């Protein structure tokens, strides 16, 4: 399943970042789970994942760092409290949970750039 | 990946390489899926095998999750997928994913020539035969590197094996020395036999 995600973002003054995913949805959805990921000397890492059933806004946790809004095959992905040196490539992963069968995709990942105020 | 050769009439195991104890199996969703057709799946500790496999599927849950085809197909051929969804905490996350590629050799087994004695003259008809392979075969009798004309041939499918069956009938004169070769070619192989004759 193909994914697609901007190329580049660069951060907020705060430390807020976003960016649409976008994934090939090949069917009657209803499970959809989308997880971050950051991706740094190779060396994969969790940033946040939900699964929300399509057609209800996605909604993330409270241990949560990211938060986002599903709009069709869109997703709107917010992450939060970025300091400069977590700056790297961000992954954008979707799965197809149910009903079977699944589906797998993984963008190329979003490269976000964040800067630590003076 | 793991790719697994079995031939045509064998069993064929197709391994999760991972399993889920009894305990957790009830909230686990295991789908085996061949390219994104459905196999079976499990679900609530629920099971559901699809048509195709319906009767000659066994679902190995201890040993690996693994599926055990009995009546190999030529079709089932290809690129299975086992999934294992586990929830936890929110909700179903995947807890594995596996692939394997199955391959089912049906090769032709030697045709066999056998000749009877007609009440024609010096005119003997010899029959060439071999079934049970995979894909369509395509005879043709060959004296001296020169396609014969035979009198009947007959290829057929078993509707339910997906196998086929080839034989024909080719008639010569018993004077002459004969020299014949019966080429099988299914798919990018072939297979043939010779019958010879002599005084
Ligand atoms: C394609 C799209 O709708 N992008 C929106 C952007 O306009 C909005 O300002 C931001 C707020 O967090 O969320 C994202
Ligand atoms: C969907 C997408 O952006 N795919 C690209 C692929 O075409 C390119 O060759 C590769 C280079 O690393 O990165 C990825
Ligand atoms: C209880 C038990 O026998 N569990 C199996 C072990 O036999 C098998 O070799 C291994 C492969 O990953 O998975 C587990
Ligand atoms: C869906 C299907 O093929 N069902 C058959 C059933 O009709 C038959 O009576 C039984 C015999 O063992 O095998 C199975
Ligand atoms: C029964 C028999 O001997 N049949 C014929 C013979 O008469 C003929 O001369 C020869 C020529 O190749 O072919 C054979
Ligand atoms: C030499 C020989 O065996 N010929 C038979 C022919 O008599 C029959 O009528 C036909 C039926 O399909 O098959 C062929
Ligand atoms: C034209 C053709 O396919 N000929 C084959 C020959 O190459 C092979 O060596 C033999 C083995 O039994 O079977 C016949």
């Amino acid at each position: 399943m193909h994914v697609a995600q901007p190329a580049v973002v660069l951060a907020s003054s705060r430390g807020i970042a976003s960016f649409v995913c976008e994934y090939a949805s090949p069917g009657k959805a209803t499970e959809v789970r989308v997880t971050v990921l950051r991706q740094a000397d190779s060396q994969v890492t969790e940033v946040c994942a939900a699964t929300y059933m399509m057609g209800n806004e996605l909604t993330f946790l409270d241990d949560s760092i990211c938060t986002g809004t599903s709009s069709g095959n869109q997703v709107n992905l917010t992450i939060q409290g970025l300091r400069a040196m977590d700056t790297g490539l961000y992954i954008c992963k979707v799965e197809l949970m149910y009903p079977p069968p699944y589906y797998l995709g993984i963008g190329n990942g979003a490269q976000i750039y964040v800067i630590d105020p003076e | 990946v793991i790719h697994v050769t079995k031939e045509v009439k064998e069993v064929a195991t197709l391994s999760c390489g991972h399993n889920v104890s009894v305990e957790e199996l009830a909230q686990t969703r295991i789908y085996w899926q061949k390219e994104k057709k459905m196999v079976l799946t499990m679900m609530s500790g629920d099971m559901n095998i699809w048509p195709e496999y319906k009767n000659r599927t066994i679902f190995d849950i201890t040993n690996n999750l693994s599926i055990v085809i009995l009546a190999l197909r030529p079709s089932d051929e290809g690129t299975y997928e086992c999934v294992v969804l586990k929830y936890e905490k929110d909700a179903f996350k995947r807890e594995h994913l596996a692939e394997v590629t199955l391959s089912v050799k049906a090769d032709f087994p030697t045709p066999s020539i056998s000749d009877f004695e007609i009440p024609t003259s010096n005119i003997r008809r010899i029959i060439c035969s071999t079934s049970g392979g995979f894909p369509e075969p395509h005879l043709s009798w060959l004296e001296n590197g020169e396609e014969l004309n035979a009198i009947n041939t007959t290829v057929s499918q078993d509707p339910e094996t997906e196998l086929y069956a080839v034989s024909s009938k080719l008639d010569f004169n018993m004077t002459t020395n004969h020299s014949f070769m019966c080429l099988i070619k299914y798919g990018h192989l072939r297979v043939n036999q010779t019958f010879n004759w002599n005084t």
